[PDB]
């Protein structure tokens, strides 16, 4: 079989600093050098930057550049920017008749540091007709904020551990922020047996709060 | 010059199902064809290929179970029997090479067509509104749109021409299996009520909810 | 030969 192992799985990098991904055949490729490279926005289809190993395609920007031959390849982001938050992938070709003619590596995913922003944060109460549903949702939302965050639901004061779900929109392409939603779900017993519910945000060591009381809305 | 997978649907595991690709702007006489997949959150994998002339290639883990034919304008993707690890988005692209040389890249791609292969049956989503606790100038309303099989659904606001201030969350997919995000605009307090318009193709239904402060 | 998927 032919593989192609893709290193780092994950690099996170300041505005402007330089990222190099490493692709290593565990054969030598079709014609030595057919390893071409992909970027995938978040829900988008992948797009071809580089192939060939050093030829950048159509509609890619010069600070994407490749380099290699045989059975290491590198991709480099010389200054990465906002935009270029994305998944990448190295493709190899190989001779068909001694092992599958393409593969892929596993992927890295590229996280780009911008300017520190704190959220704000939103609460949303379950709309009156979700309850005799059986079920009831509660909707957080951290907006535009950049690092990470790290969210904590807590009802009557207890920390909840269970029925939190949470979904981050794609890094924003000119400023690299992020938006969160974190959703709480709880049987109608139990949302109508409690008061007081809290979403807590937190960034570093600084948190936001934004609570509601059942009886209130 | 441009591709465009279709037939993504719920599947039952242990049945087939038939992908196409219709092809725009070239022959496939003229163009090798390749289909690519993505399981959700997971990496892209190579499945086959059909040259010009018709010689087709599978990954050994795909061989006898993926079958690829085609037409000078379509391009299809047989699964035999379908099991939950095939539960991905499925591309297909362009091959790129010509009788002089071979470029090794995919460099035309679709935008792929989803496919859930697993038990339920399609479910229309339950759309909520959001809105704060009980006038402040600036509000951010929305939709929760919830326990829905298969993705996708498409949220648009006041029928695609509220764009401005709309946030649309990333699925996830619940522990039964089903489905749920939410989609938040920010209006002012000068604004009209804003709607949200949910579309679930999997169960031809459109719903509208609108919402107000 | 070549191209090389124009061959089984």
């Amino acid at each position: 079989a032919a593989v192609l192992t893709q290193t780092p799985s994950s690099v996170s990098s300041a505005v402007g600093g330089t990222v190099t991904i490493n692709c290593q055949a565990s054969q030598s490729l079709y014609n030595n050098k057919n390893l071409a490279w992909y970027q995938q926005k978040p829900g988008q289809r992948p797009k071809l930057l580089i192939y060939s190993a050093s030829t950048l395609a159509s509609g890619v920007p010069s600070r994407f550049s490749g380099s290699g031959s045989g059975t290491q390849f590198t991709l480099t982001i010389n200054g990465v920017q906002c935009d270029d938050a994305a998944t990448y992938y190295c493709q190899g070709e190989f001779s068909c008749s001694s092992a599958d003619c393409n593969a892929f590596g596993g992927g890295t995913e590229v996280v780009v540091k911008g300017d520190p922003v704190a959220p704000t944060v939103l609460i949303f109460p379950p709309a009156a007709d979700q309850v005799a549903t059986g079920t009831v949702t509660i909707v957080c939302v951290a907006n535009k904020y950049f690092p990470d965050v790290t969210v904590t639901w807590e009802v009557d004061g207890t920390t909840q551990t269970t029925g939190i779900e949470n979904s981050k929109t794609p890094q924003n392409s000119a400023d690299c922020t992020y938006n969160l939603s974190s959703t709480l779900t709880l049987t109608s017993t139990q949302y109508n047996s409690h008061k007081e519910y809290t979403c807590k945000v937190t960034q570093g060591t600084t948190s936001v709060v934004q609570s509601f009381n059942r009886g209130d809305c | 010059q441009s591709l465009e997978e279709s037939g993504g649907r719920l599947v039952t595991p242990g049945t087939p199902l038939t992908l196409t690709c219709t092809v725009s702007g070239f022959s496939l006489n003229n163009n090798a064809m390749t289909w690519v997949r993505q399981a959700p959150g997971k990496g892209l994998e190579w499945i086959g290929l059909i040259s010009r002339s018709g010689i087709t290639h599978y990954a050994n883990w795909a061989k006898g179970r993926f079958t690829i034919s085609k037409t000078s304008t379509t391009v299809d993707l047989k699964i035999t029997t379908s099991t939950t690890e095939d539960t991905a988005t499925y591309f297909c692209a362009r091959v790129d090479y010509d009788d002089y040389r071979d470029w090794g890249s995919f460099n035309v791609w679709g935008p792929g067509t989803l496919v859930t292969v697993s038990l339920g049956q399609p479910k229309a989503p339950s759309v909520f509104p959001l809105a704060p606790c009980c006038p402040s100038s600036t509000v951010t309303l929305g939709c929760l749109v919830k326990g829905y099989l298969p993705e996708p659904v498409t949220v648009t606001w006041n029928s695609g021409t509220l764009t401005n201030g709309v946030r649309t969350f990333p699925s996830v997919r619940q522990s039964s299996g089903l489905y749920s995000l939410s989609s938040v605009v920010s209006v002012t307090s000068s604004s009209q009520p804003v709607t949200c318009n949910v579309a679930h193709p999997a169960t031809n239904t459109k719903v509208d909810k609108t919402v107000a402060p | 030969h070549f191209p090389q998927f124009s061959y089984s």
